[PDB]
């Protein structure tokens, strides 16, 4: 037998070239439309966007993941859980009219990619070849995670993603970007004061805050600090968990540990369930607007 | 009449965790990995009212009474050979008058 | 300096009468202890037992295995992957009383196999001269094998134990014995109906069922039938492989011909590690309690 496998195809022709000019397109876009969401930028909602779209992989039957684009569906556009990125993908439909042979699950990916290099994150190695699948293949509503939970339910949902504990800490660093908005979660607030700059600003608040649990106006509880800041109960069971609170420790001591394992995490989800032929290219890893004088 | 009999309540607890796997005593009930057991006390054991035996069940033709009944509970493997009742055995004297009590109404 | 070699030992004085004392007394505790597990009784948990203390060998260093009864030690004892089996440990522990002779090692191993024969199982050779071995060479936690997995994890993890595809599939229709527990393992329901006797069911419900991916309370993913039936990502996985998938067709149409395949395995997996000297005894085949008269 064979279960549905997902084969990595390159568009017709396309190189290194071609996807460095997309990244750049987006890249432009994110330096121009600098106003989004109290000029926090729409860094933070494409890197949640990426993560939306590959976090509703089944390792089980392989279904789900970024290969097939389905985000662009129905269904899956309108989940609840993916309340709020409809500004994501419409951020990426006049970069998708410029570059129409790029793949939607292409697109989506490189502009997580795209955000966490321009917002100073770590490089991320990025590999080509997702190929739109039709509408039925979209994954049905709830495969994404509930904030509403402990560090119990954190590690047995990410066992599903194929992703230990070192690489669940990691990936939960980026909530360091953007913040929680009530009208699309129902909790209110930012993890942090750096929430465009990608940093490991997370695990210090985590671990340097006094966090006191409090309902916010949707009837949800949340940890807040008095500086303002926020945490999910998922995130706050990083601490309350022994195995998940030493690598809370140890990244915000060490950043570099951090980015490193964040951009193995992060390209690991973005290609979950992808198969890659013998013969393809080796991940690209494009260069930044600065690095190009822009 | 040698055939002890038993209280019905702990019958009905033996039967719903060693018998409600592969049968159901409900007038018109499903069959599942066994036959229905509605009226098991009319006539014989196979045929019933459809499902597909084997070739060692339908052709022994016992009417199940209530001491053959207990004696096939005690080792089905043996009474009939190439039965497809994969089932361990009521060994316990005292569990084979309950069953047999609770069995003897719940299928009329 | 030296290599590692585990060589049996014979209990002093002891023959094939004394170990069918033993297996007489296993065997007469199983049929009158009939209420454990609401009726399944401590036949499967025996021979999970049995696997447990056997599938911590390495055959790359010759650690773990059977042979030095360490399961009895704190480590062993509480491994997160042996919870449950603290039942079976408790049902020998007076049997170990009537026979003080007689190993651990021994003693659980001669459980699963009197469990394996008492639930109708095909005969199993066994070999004594397992030796009680000191604290210090309990295997860490962590060689026992995880159920969220793929057909290549299993593949791969009992090559470590030396078994095959055939003796993997063999194995594995050990499942249709027994439950899962959610207090356990996180998972919850049996594979089978007759779940106290062992058949070919196992391979008959992973053919026949309607199987559905679905969530369990203990939010981990398993596959259920309409019937009530359950099988693990691990046990699904045979049905994924097109190799497992042709053995499994085997056994469920060939009882007798699994139950030759599964004798050998069973008997290689509690041997695994141990080197019999050459003036060893042959291995016993013991008589069941029902041609003992019973
Ligand atoms: C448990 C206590 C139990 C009882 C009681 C019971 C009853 C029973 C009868 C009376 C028959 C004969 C039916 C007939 O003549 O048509 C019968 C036969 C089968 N059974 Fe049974 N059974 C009990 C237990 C179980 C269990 C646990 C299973 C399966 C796991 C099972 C299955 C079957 C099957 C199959 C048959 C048909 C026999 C054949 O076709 O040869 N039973 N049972
Ligand atoms: C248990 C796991 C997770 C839970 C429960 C969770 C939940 C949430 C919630 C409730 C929000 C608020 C959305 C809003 O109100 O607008 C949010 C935002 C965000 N999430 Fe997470 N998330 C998880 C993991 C991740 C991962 C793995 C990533 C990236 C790798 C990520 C990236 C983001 C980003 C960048 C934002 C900010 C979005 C914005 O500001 O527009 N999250 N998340
Ligand atoms: C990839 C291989 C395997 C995996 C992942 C696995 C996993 C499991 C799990 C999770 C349970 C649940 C325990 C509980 O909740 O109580 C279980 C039970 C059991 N296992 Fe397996 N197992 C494997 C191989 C085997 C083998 C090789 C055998 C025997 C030869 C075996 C025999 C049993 C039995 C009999 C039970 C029932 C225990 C009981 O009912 O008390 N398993 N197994």
């Amino acid at each position: 037998t064979t279960p549905l496998v997902h084969v990595a195809s390159v568009e017709k022709g396309r190189s290194y070239e071609d996807f460095q000019k997309v990244y750049n397109a987006i890249a432009l876009k994110l330096r121009e439309d600098d106003e989004y969401d109290n000029y926090i930028g729409y860094g933070p909602v494409l890197v949640r966007l990426a993560w939306h779209i590959s976090g509703t992989w089944d390792k089980h039957d392989n279904t789900g993941g970024s290969y097939g684009g389905t985000y662009r569906f129905k269904k899956e556009f309108n989940d609840p859980s993916n309340a709020g990125l409809q500004n994501g993908f419409k951020f990426l439909e006049p970069i998708h009219k410029e570059f129409p042979w790029i793949s939607s699950g292409d697109l989506f990916s490189l502009g997580g990619v795209t955000a966490v290099q321009e917002m100073q994150g770590p490089k991320i190695p990025w590999r080509c070849g997702r190929v739109d699948t039709p509408e039925d293949t979209t994954p049905d509503n709830g495969r994404l995670p509930d904030a509403d939970k402990d560090a119990g339910y954190v590690r047995t949902f990410f066992q599903r993603l194929n992703m230990n504990d070192r690489e669940v800490v990691a990936l939960m660093g980026a909530h360091a970007l953007g913040k929680t908005h009530l009208k699309n979660s129902g909790y209110e607030g930012p993890w942090g004061a750096a929430n465009n700059v990608f940093t490991n600003e997370f695990y210090l608040n985590l671990l340097n805050e006094d966090w006191k649990l409090e309902k916010n106006d949707a009837n949800n509880e949340q940890w807040d600090s008095k500086s303002g800041y926020m945490m999910l109960p998922t995130d706050y069971s990083l601490i309350q968990d022994p195995k998940y609170l030493s690598i809370v420790k140890e990244y915000a001591n060490d950043q570099d540990k951090f980015f490193k394992d964040f951009s193995k995490a992060f390209e690991k989800l973005l290609e979950n369930g992808i198969t890659f032929p013998k013969d393809a290219p080796s991940p690209f890893i494009f260069k930044t607007l600065e690095e190009q004088g822009l | 009449t040698e055939f002890k009999a038993g209280s019905a309540k702990k019958g009905a607890t033996l039967f719903k965790t060693r018998c409600l796997q592969c049968h159901t005593v409900e007038k018109g009930g499903p069959h599942k990995v066994g036959p229905n057991l509605h009226g098991i006390f009319g006539r014989h054991s196979g045929q019933a009212e459809g499902y597909s035996k084997t070739d060692a069940n339908i052709k022994k033709n016992v009417l199940w009474d209530e001491n053959n009944m207990s004696e096939y509970l005690t080792n089905p493997k043996k009474y009939i050979p190439g039965t497809k009742m994969a089932f361990g055995g009521l060994k316990k004297e005292k569990d084979r008058n309950d069953l047999i009590t609770y069995l003897k109404k719940a299928s009329e």
